[PDB]
């Protein structure tokens, strides 16, 4: 069954079984049309269907655009398919993937660079339209030919940027994965050494850093632990800003800006989907 | 709003309102 993906000119190792329909799922590989993720079963199909595929870029409006890199905001409802073939997609690199047909009640925000052939798929977030537990991502995933590049930081950038922009404090869906684990704890480092990098003040309570972050306190607290920066002295809770960690922050911060992996916030042209 | 944790081997609980003073090596 499924261990590889022809994806435009990339061929992808599989991680995990994806509930494909049998047809498709018999096969060894699938080919899937790069910007509209319709799945099919040879390479003959595939380029017979590039020809009058009109799909250049995701579907549903695009609210962030820096150059070659965008964002679109798909809704589930208004693009049903796509949004399916996205999580099917998505489950052949998730260990555990809540869901793949109900796609209705999400939104995806689907993260792409673009090059004269079109804009090409680097990752996505998946999140509720309505959260009851105020998670601002459901699923993240960064392709595997863009991982370990700093999209994926981005692109949790931009979850938080979302957030920030309708007044809310926000949260990953549990549970987190190892890889989601890693990469939310680098960016929960990144967040809020900066905040101690430049905040002048004597002290801070956490809802201030979560006000100005939209990152939920416990994660917050749970950052502070991880990077022992949390301590007890005579009686009080202290937060102990370590040199080491605020001049290593800067290094990492000059190789940051030394490349372009910054999601800015002046490239956002979005409000709150449908009034709701 | 409360989280607990140990520090040094000791159990916490932390308010996630009161100001927390910051402090740079200082001795302590
Ligand atoms: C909300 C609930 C969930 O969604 S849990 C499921 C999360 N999604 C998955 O597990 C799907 C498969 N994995 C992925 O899509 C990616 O690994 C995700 C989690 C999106 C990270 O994307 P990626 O573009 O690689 O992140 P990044 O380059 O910005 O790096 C972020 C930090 O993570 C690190 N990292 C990344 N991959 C690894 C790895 N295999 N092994 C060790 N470390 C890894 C990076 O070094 C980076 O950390 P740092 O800044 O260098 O300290
Ligand atoms: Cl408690
Ligand atoms: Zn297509």
């Amino acid at each position: 069954m499924i261990k590889t993906i022809a994806f435009g000119r990339y061929e992808l190792d599989t991680w995990y079984h994806s509930p494909y329909p049998e047809e498709y799922a018999r096969l060894g590989r699938l080919y899937m049309c790069e910007f509209c993720l319709k799945y099919m079963k040879s390479q003959t199909i595939l380029r017979r269907h590039m020809a009058k595929c009109v799909w250049k870029h995701p579907p549903g409006d695009e609210i962030y655009r820096k150059g070659s890199i965008s964002v679109f905001e798909v809704d589930g409802k208004k693009n049903k398919i796509y949004c399916q073939n996205l999580c099917l997609l998505a489950k052949l690199f998730l260990d555990h993937k809540t869901l793949y047909y109900d796609v209705e009640p999400f939104l995806f925000y689907v993260m792409t660079e673009a090059d004269n052939t079109g804009c090409h798929l680097i990752g996505y977030f998946s999140k509720e339209k309505n959260s009851f537990l105020n998670y601002n991502v459901s699923c993240i995933l960064t392709m595997p030919q863009y991982m370990r590049q700093g999209y994926g930081k981005m692109l949790i950038d931009f979850s938080y940027l979302l957030s920030k922009v309708e007044e809310k404090v926000g949260s990953p869906e549990r549970p987190l994965s190892d890889l989601g684990l890693i990469s939310y704890r680098s960016y929960w480092k990144e967040v809020l050494l900066r905040y101690l990098h430049n905040f002048q003040g004597k002290e801070i309570s956490i809802k201030e850093i979560s006000q100005e972050t939209a990152v939920n306190p416990v994660d917050i607290v749970s950052t502070l632990q991880a990077l022992q920066m949390l301590k007890y002295w005579k009686g009080k809770h202290l937060v102990l800003k370590r040199q080491d960690l605020i001049d290593e922050w800067i290094a990492k911060e000059a190789k940051r800006s030394n490349s372009n992996k910054t999601m800015d916030p002046s490239c956002l042209k979005w409000t709150p989907p449908k009034g709701t | 709003g409360m989280v607990e944790i140990e520090i040094e081997g000791r159990l916490h609980r932390i308010s996630i309102f009161d100001p927390l003073e910051i402090i740079l090596e200082d001795d302590l």
